[PDB]
């Protein structure tokens, strides 16, 4: 009788983050191996955030501050109210970020849907791939 | 009304009220309103007083022990008269009468009796069982001391009181000056 | 949105790209509300940039690393020696007049917080400013800000353009 | 249910939340990570006043926004 576990909504909704999250991580991934910002330490993907917290001084601390800042003042502006119950107003993973207002119609909004979709479950997979191939070295062959 | 009838919100112009509360702290805290009238007007009396005591002892200094009354400004008279305690407000036990040079100087003195005049005035008004309406808004900074002396009229009572409280901010203002000014200058009564 | 305030002699209505053509009013009331907030940042910042060259605040920005206004250099260089602390407390005060005592007063018309001509009810604290009686002087005023916002806006990335030009914001003289 | 902080808007109290969480993790990073101060203390000097009155703010930053959200959720 508690609501120990979450509705579908919030599935959804954790889903859509972590595909964004991860279609965000891949590309970071690989353009950190290739490219480099100055002023910031260099370290591998796996080491980045842990050199920046590290040492904090020039820029990379307030980089990291606002990094950080921006990412709670996004959760907390939308946070999915009620989702866990699946009592959420809004679509799950619909922030309303549409600034070029590609999709608006409802046909072209559920293709697009089911394209995102389908990318972020594929970042993710390659993320864990890229994490578990690291931190294991033979079990993935590209890494 | 706004600051629950408080004196001292009006401006110079007449029709015009200034009532000065940026941050809107009256509306915030209502219920200590009384409290903060107390402490304005304790404020602008220290200050009144402190800041003549900024000016006079340039002119006149009495004679007592040159530990503290030979100071050379009013900056460094604080912490010639407040002694060189172990501990800030902690008289000396070993050495009661100050040959390690470690005791407490005349300003632990006037201390001790300012705060037994504040918990015999202003604590005895606010939280005695025995006097239940106790600190309010009308009787705020009021503790009998020369009432005697204020106009018969109730406009002129109101009048002089703004006085009293005008003359208390503007002496607030002109001691911060004269004491940041005399910390950075190190100079006489111009600089206070 | 024609009739709208900030149309004049030198161009007309001037939207090229048409991305007021949907006519959403309240589209429009956001462009304009950040339009006026740009350009009143602009103009802050084009005088920052014209009266560090000529006076420096005396004492230390940052006593703790002897850090003093005459030190820094004013441009987009300043950006690495002021604190990274100077920098989130400037962005505190500015969060602080967004949110607490900058509140629009009517959703109608965007930009107006009830401080008046010349935003002087924010000049000190306590005071209350009132809005100008006359509708021609409302008009004429409210024109002449957004055009020096415009102004501003345009001048302050010329600035940019000549510092990273020029290691000083005024190189080239 | 927030006692004399009834009157404060919802505004006033984010901004005072959002304000006293990053002074108090600045000054709680500062003190423990990034300018640790037991050296200077056991060396003999005094702590840096400043970092222990800011790293109480972190907690009073926690309870001013659910201050703040409650005050929100009642329309203020
Ligand atoms: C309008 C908002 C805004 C503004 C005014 C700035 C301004 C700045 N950011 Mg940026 N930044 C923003 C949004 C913004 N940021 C957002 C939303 C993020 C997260 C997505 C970042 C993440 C970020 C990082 C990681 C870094 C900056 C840095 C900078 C500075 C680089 C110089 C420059 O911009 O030219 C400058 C103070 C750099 C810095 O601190 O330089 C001193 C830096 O390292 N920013
Ligand atoms: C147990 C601790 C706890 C509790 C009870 C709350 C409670 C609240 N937070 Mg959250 N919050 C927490 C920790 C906590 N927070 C932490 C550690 C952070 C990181 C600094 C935040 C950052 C944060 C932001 C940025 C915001 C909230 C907000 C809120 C309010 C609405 C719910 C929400 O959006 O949560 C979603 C966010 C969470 C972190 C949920 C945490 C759930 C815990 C772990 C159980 C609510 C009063 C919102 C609000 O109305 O603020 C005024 C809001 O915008 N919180
Ligand atoms: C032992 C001496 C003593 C005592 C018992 C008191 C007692 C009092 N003073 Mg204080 N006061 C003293 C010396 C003393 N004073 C001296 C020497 C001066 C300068 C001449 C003042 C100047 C002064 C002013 C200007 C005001 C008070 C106020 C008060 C009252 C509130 C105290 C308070 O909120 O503390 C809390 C104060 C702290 C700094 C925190 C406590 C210490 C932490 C825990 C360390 C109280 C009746 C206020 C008052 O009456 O308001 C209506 C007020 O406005 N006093
Ligand atoms: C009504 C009060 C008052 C008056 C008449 C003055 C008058 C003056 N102040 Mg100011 N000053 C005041 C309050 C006042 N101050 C306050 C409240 C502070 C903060 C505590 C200061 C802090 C201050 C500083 C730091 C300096 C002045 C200075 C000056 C002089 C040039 C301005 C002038 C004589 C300047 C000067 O010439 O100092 C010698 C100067 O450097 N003042
Ligand atoms: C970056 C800030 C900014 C913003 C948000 C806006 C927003 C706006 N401008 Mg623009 N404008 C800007 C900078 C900006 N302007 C600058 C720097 C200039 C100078 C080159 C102009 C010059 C300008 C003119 C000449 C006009 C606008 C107008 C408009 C409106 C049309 C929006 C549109 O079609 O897209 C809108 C209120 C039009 C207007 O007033 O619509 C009512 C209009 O006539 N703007
Ligand atoms: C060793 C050092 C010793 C120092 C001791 C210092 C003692 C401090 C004295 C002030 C306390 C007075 C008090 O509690 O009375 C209660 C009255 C309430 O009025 C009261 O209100 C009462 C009714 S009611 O409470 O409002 O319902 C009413 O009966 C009463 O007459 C009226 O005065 O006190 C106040 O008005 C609130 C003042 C609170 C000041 C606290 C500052 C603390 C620092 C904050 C940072
Ligand atoms: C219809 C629809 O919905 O679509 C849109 C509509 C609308 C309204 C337009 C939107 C928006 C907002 C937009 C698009 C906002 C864009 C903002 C831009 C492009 C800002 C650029 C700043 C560049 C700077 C500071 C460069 C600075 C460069 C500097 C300082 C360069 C400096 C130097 O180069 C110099 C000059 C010489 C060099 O040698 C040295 C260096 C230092 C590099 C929406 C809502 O989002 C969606
Ligand atoms: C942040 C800094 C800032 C700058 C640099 C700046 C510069 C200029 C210039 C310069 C060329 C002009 C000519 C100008 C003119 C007017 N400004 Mg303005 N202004 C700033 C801030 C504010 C704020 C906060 C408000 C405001 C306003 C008005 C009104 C309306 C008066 C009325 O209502 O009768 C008029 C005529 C109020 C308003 O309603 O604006 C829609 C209002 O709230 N301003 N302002
Ligand atoms: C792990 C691994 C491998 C792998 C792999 C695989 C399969 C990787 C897959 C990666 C994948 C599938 C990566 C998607 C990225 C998408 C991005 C970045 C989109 C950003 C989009 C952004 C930032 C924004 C979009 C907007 O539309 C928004 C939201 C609103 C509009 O208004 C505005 C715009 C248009 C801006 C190898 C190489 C096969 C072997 C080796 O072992 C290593
Ligand atoms: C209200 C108003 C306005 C205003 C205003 C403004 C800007 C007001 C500002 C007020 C301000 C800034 C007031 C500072 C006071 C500082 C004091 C009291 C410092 C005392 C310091 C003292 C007593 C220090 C003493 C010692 O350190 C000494 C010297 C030596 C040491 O050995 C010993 C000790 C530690 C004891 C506007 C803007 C004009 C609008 C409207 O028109 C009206
Ligand atoms: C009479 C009366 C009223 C009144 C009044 C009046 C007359 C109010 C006057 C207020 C006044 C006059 C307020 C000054 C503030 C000055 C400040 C903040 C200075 C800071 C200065 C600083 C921070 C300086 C720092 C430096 O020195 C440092 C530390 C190092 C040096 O290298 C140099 C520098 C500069 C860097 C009301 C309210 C109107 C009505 C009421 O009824 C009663």
């Amino acid at each position: 009788g508690n609501m120990t576990y979450p509705h579908v909504q919030w599935l959804r909704e954790s889903e859509l983050k972590h595909g964004r999250c991860a279609m965000l991580a891949i590309v970071g991934i690989f353009a950190q191996q290739s490219f480099h910002i100055d002023g910031y330490p260099e370290a591998p993907w796996y080491e980045a955030l842990k050199a920046c917290y590290d040492n904090p001084a020039g820029i990379v601390g307030f980089g990291i501050a606002q990094i950080s800042a921006f990412a709670m003042v996004i959760e907390g502006a939308y946070f999915p109210k009620d989702s866990w119950i699946g009592q959420m107003d809004r679509e799950p993973g619909d922030l309303g970020f549409d600034p070029l207002k590609l999709a608006k119609d409802a046909e072209s909004m559920k293709s697009m849907q089911l394209k995102e979709l389908k990318n972020g479950r594929l970042a993710m997979m390659a993320f864990m791939s890229c994490v578990v191939g690291h931190y294991v070295p033979g079990s993935v062959p590209g890494v | 009304p706004f600051a629950g009838g408080l004196i001292g919100g009006e401006s110079a112009f007449a029709g015009q009220d200034f009532n000065f509360d940026p941050l809107g702290l009256a509306t915030k805290c209502e219920k200590f309103l009384p409290w903060f009238r107390e402490a304005e007007l304790k404020h602008g009396r220290i200050a009144m007083l402190a800041w003549v005591g900024l000016v006079a002892p340039e002119f006149v200094r009495i004679p007592g022990p040159e530990q503290c009354y030979g100071a050379k400004t009013v900056v460094e008279a604080h912490n010639a008269c407040a002694g060189d305690p172990y501990f800030p407000f902690i008289i000396d036990a070993t050495d009661f009468y100050g040959k390690d040079g470690h005791q407490v100087g005349p300003l632990f003195q006037v201390f001790a009796f300012c705060g037994a005049v504040e918990m015999l005035t202003t604590f005895a008004k606010t939280a005695n069982v025995s006097n239940k309406p106790g600190l309010t808004l009308a009787n705020a900074g009021d503790y009998r001391l020369g009432a005697n002396f204020l106009p018969e009229d109730e406009a002129k009572a109101k009048e002089m009181k703004l006085k009293e409280l005008k003359n208390g901010r503007l002496a607030m203002l002109a001691f911060g000056g004269a004491i940041t000014q005399a910390t950075l200058t190190g100079n006489g009564f111009p600089w206070l | 949105f024609e009739g709208e305030l900030g149309v004049q002699a030198p161009v007309g209505y001037f939207d090229p790209l048409g991305l007021s053509k949907d006519g959403d009013v309240e589209t429009f009331r956001r462009r304009r509300e950040s339009e006026l907030k740009n350009g009143r940042v602009a103009m802050f910042a084009t005088i920052g940039y014209m009266v560090p060259e000529y006076f420096k605040f005396p004492g230390y920005l940052a006593p703790s690393a002897s850090l003093k206004f005459a030190d820094v250099p004013n441009g987009i260089q300043a950006i690495t020696k002021v604190p990274a602390e100077g920098w989130l407390q400037w962005v505190a005060l500015c969060g602080c007049y967004e949110l607490c005592v900058n509140q629009p007063v009517d959703a109608a018309d965007p930009g107006n917080y009830g401080k008046g001509k010349l935003g002087y009810g924010n000049m000190v604290l306590g005071i209350t400013a009132e809005s100008i009686s006359d509708p021609e002087a409302r008009k004429r005023g409210l024109n002449s800000e957004l055009a020096n916002g415009r102004l501003a806006m345009m001048a302050i990335m010329g600035l940019w353009v000549q510092d990273g030009l020029f290691g000083t914001p005024y190189g080239l003289y | 249910v927030l006692g004399n902080l009834k009157s404060f808007s919802s505004n006033e109290l984010a901004f005072l939340s959002m304000l006293f969480f990053g002074v108090g993790l600045y000054g709680n990073l500062q003190f423990n990570y990034y300018d640790p101060q037991w050296a200077k203390v056991d060396a003999g000097g005094y702590f840096n006043v400043s970092y222990i009155v800011e790293s109480l703010l972190l907690p009073i930053s926690f309870f001013m926004h659910i201050a703040c959200y409650i005050q929100k959720q009642n329309g203020k």
